[PDB]
């Protein structure tokens, strides 16, 4: 299952319910939505080293 | 500068750490030319080579 170049994520019943509110954010967006890769290489430098030092504080 | 900060991964061989001296040095030089340099062992990425900027060695 986790072979992603068999499957990809899918949105569960759960999750679709939760884009009510979600919307096409990181969580519950599709990966071929436009918005997934522009948001995932524009929010994941937030997560590097020098940020995470930066939020110890 | 920063936005880089493309990743740029140093690994090192080291047992009496000349070897991790100088791969912290570049992962320093890194900082100063905006990218976003982490530094480990070599045989803790084994396999996990980073499929995206550049990995010294």
């Amino acid at each position: 299952a986790c072979d992603e170049s068999r499957f990809d994520k899918n949105l569960s019943q759960a999750l679709k319910f939760v884009r009510d509110f979600f919307g096409d954010g990181l969580f519950t967006s599709w990966t071929h939505e436009k918005n997934w890769k522009k948001a995932h290489n524009i929010l994941l430098p937030s997560f590097s080293q020098q940020a995470m030092k930066g939020y110890h504080a | 500068e920063n936005a880089h900060n493309t990743p740029l991964l140093v690994l090192y061989g080291s047992n009496m750490g000349t070897a991790e001296g100088t791969a912290r040095d570049l992962a320093d030089i890194a900082m100063s030319k905006g990218f976003a340099p982490q530094v480990a062992t070599l045989d803790s990425h084994a396999g996990n080579l980073p499929r995206e900027g550049a990995v010294l060695i």
